[PDB]
């Protein structure tokens, strides 16, 4: 327990306010989550966290934008 | 039914805005779903089984900040 994990998500985003948006949702998630950073061009978000995977595609899905792939590293 | 309308600072663009009205619509009390893209005002109207306190924790998991405008 508590041993960081590598997640990477690409979704599909359109605008700078999605990508702002996506990081708004992703900031009250900063206690348990040490890196976030998302690459637009790429329509790829990187996190580095001990939370459970399932509960990031949770809040990726009440976010709304629709999702192309996810994995784990 | 009632109604609520909300401050949604994030509103600039268009394209971001639908995924409100796409999401609060497949809910099985919301009648229907408005917003204005100056003013930022969010305008929704529906039946029952959600609180407004319910909504802004739903609106800022879609990455918004809002505050609740009026309850009417
Ligand atoms: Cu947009």
């Amino acid at each position: 327990m508590a041993e960081i994990k590598h997640y990477q998500f690409n979704v599909v985003m359109t605008c700078s306010g999605c990508s702002g948006a996506v990081n708004k949702v992703l900031t009250k998630l900063e206690p348990d989550v040490s890196k976030i950073d998302i690459s637009l061009e790429k329509q790829l978000v990187d996190v580095y966290t001990t939370l459970p995977y399932d509960f990031i595609l949770e809040k990726i899905k009440k976010t709304g934008k629709e999702v192309r792939s996810g994995k784990q590293l | 039914a009632r109604e609520v309308i909300l401050a949604v600072h994030g509103m600039t663009c268009s394209a971001c805005t639908n995924t409100i009205n796409t999401q609060l619509r497949a809910l099985k009390g919301v009648t229907k779903c408005d917003i204005s893209l100056v003013t930022n005002e969010c305008q929704v109207t529906y039946d029952n089984e959600v609180t407004a306190d319910s909504i802004k924790e739903i609106i800022e998991d879609c990455g918004f900040d809002c505050e609740i405008l009026r309850d009417s």
